């Protein structure tokens, strides 16, 4: 059974700049005068789109800064000038034995200058009140790169284990990132507290960034 | 031109049946070489698994092959039955079309794919509630505990996708997911346009239509 090798795991280039990535077969994939390898592309939460078949044909209507080279074992995948829509996983597959299996995929990011977050606070609706659950969300809004913190206070406590995030892929329009952080109270403790703050700390930042509300208000 | 459409997705039981449907539109299924169905596990990579071809000669993956696939020329429709559902048969199942020069298992046509989860547990529909505003401002929904995935949210009835942020589902402790989308408008017109997230869950035929007005 054929196995195949992508390589990296992942990458990240500035846009514009070349991404070079390569698939290695347990075995030769070479029949007839052709090289049974393809590439696709598959962007977040889309079905793969092929790019490259028989090792270096073109897909029609792909667009020419995607080639495929190699023959045998070794293939090679390259974009000649990396565009912000070109975010997504890429993966290699051979098309000569059954199974037919694909590559394990490699994560292509673009990497843009740093972008502080815009933070955003809401606090609950009314109508959430009267379940007797109170959800806090944090906002954190078109940043890069990915990693940010945030930290949650209740009238100046800081909180621990009531919160949870949720991070976006990386937007094509703007080549950044967003968070999602939502902490959960219950309706007494809510209506028992007036400050709820959200500290964001980011590398785009000189100083943490704190948004408020007071409850009431 | 040519356009797959799956249906048969959704919740399934452990050790019941699954079958999947797909199709084809604005294209004769008996002018392709061969359909293939091709299956992605949540965060994992692609897996073929099985093809039928003009002919009516069949293949399967030996990883599963307690499955069958079929074609029927008159409904312009191909099918995958799997029965003895696991947990590992919990993916996104795409159909797809074989090719007919420069071999024939490289895909180009696909469909939209359809999320399968196998589980026991029993549906629950979501709570919608609002992420009032307080330059530019942001508001949003909380789409709040439902099972199983996936959850579709538009703003305005598709009309608004400019700046909107809809989040990656969180499992939370009760067993439910919940998820939120954003959307960043112009703060000159929270008070002429009117903003409404369009929530869809359809393993529970859950449609809400939630307006964010400024509180």
């Amino acid at each position: 059974d054929i196995q195949l090798t992508q390589s990296p795991s992942s990458l990240s280039a500035s846009v514009g700049d070349r991404v070079t990535i390569t698939c290695r077969a347990s075995q030769s994939v070479d029949y007839d005068g052709d090289s049974y390898m393809n590439w696709y592309q598959q962007k977040p939460g889309k079905a793969p789109k092929l790019l490259i078949y028989a090792a270096s044909y073109l897909e029609s209507g792909v667009p020419s800064r995607f080639s495929g080279s190699g023959s045998g074992t070794d293939f090679t995948l390259t974009i000649s000038s990396l565009q912000p829509e070109d975010f997504a996983t890429y993966y290699c597959q051979q098309s000569h034995e059954d199974p037919y299996t694909f590559g394990q995929g490699t994560k292509v990011e673009i990497k843009r200058t740093v972008a502080a977050p815009s933070v955003f606070i809401f606090p609950p609706s009314d109508e959430q009140l009267k379940s007797g659950t109170a959800s806090v969300v944090c906002l954190l809004n078109n940043f890069y790169p990915r990693e940010a913190k945030v930290q949650w206070k209740v009238d100046n406590a800081p909180q621990s284990g009531n919160s949870q995030e949720s991070v976006t892929e990386q937007d094509s329009k703007d080549s950044t990132y967003s968070l999602s952080s939502t902490l959960t109270l219950s309706k007494a403790d809510y209506e028992k507290h007036k400050v709820y703050a959200c500290e964001v700390t980011h590398q785009g930042l000189s100083s943490p960034v704190t948004k408020s509300f007071n409850r009431g208000e | 031109e040519v356009q797959l459409v799956e249906s048969g997705g959704g919740l399934v039981q452990p050790g019941g049946s699954l079958r999947l449907s797909c199709a084809v539109s604005g294209y004769s299924i008996t002018s392709g070489y061969s359909w293939n169905w091709i299956r992605q596990a949540p965060g994992k990579g692609l897996e073929w698994v099985a093809s039928i071809t003009y002919d009516g000669s069949t293949n399967y993956n030996p990883s599963v092959k307690r499955i069958t696939i079929s074609r029927d020329d008159s409904k312009n429709t191909f099918y995958l039955q799997m029965n003895s559902l696991r947990a590992e048969d919990t993916a996104v199942y795409y159909c797809a079309r074989g090719s007919h020069y420069f071999g024939h298992w490289h895909f180009a046509v696909w469909g939209q794919g359809t999320l399968v989860t196998v589980s026991s547990a029993s549906t629950k529909g979501p709570s919608v509630f609002p992420l009032a505003p307080s330059g530019t401002a942001a508001l949003g929904c909380l789409v709040k505990d439902y099972f199983p995935e996936p959850v579709t949210v538009s703003w305005n009835s598709g009309a608004l996708t400019s700046g909107v942020h809809t989040f990656p589902a969180v499992l939370q402790s009760s067993g439910l997911y919940s998820l939120s989308s954003v959307v960043t408008v112009p703060s000159s017109s929270l008070g002429t346009q009117t903003y409404i997230c369009n929530v869809n869950h359809k393993p529970s035929n859950t449609k809400v239509d939630k307006k964010v007005e400024p509180k």
